[PDB]
């Protein structure tokens, strides 16, 4: 999210065991970084190797 | 005639005259406006109690 141009950036990271669909549980995110970027966003793009 | 090149070459020389002697200007332009962050100013601590 963007809070008066500051990027906040959550990130959590936990094993799992899954053959489809998703799991049910519950995960606490946490700041990683603080971007005083201040620009404004309206679409994203994903990345994958 | 009548033509000439706007840039011209400074000249610098150890003997040279005291105006004609080089000096490093360097001009810090500080603006003061909503668009966060940059550099701040020195900030200092003290001895904890």
């Amino acid at each position: 999210k963007n809070i008066d141009g500051y990027f906040k950036i959550y990130s959590k990271h936990t094993p799992i065991n899954l053959v489809r669909d998703l799991p049910q549980g519950f995960s606490a995110l946490e700041p990683l970084v603080d971007l005083p970027i201040g620009i404004n966003i309206t679409r994203f793009q994903t990345l994958l190797a | 005639f009548n033509c000439y090149f706007p840039l011209q070459s400074y000249g610098f020389q150890p003997t040279n005259g005291v105006g004609y002697q080089p000096y490093r200007v360097v001009v810090l332009s500080f603006e003061l406006l909503h668009a966060p962050a940059t550099v701040c100013g020195p900030k200092k601590s003290t001895n904890l109690v």
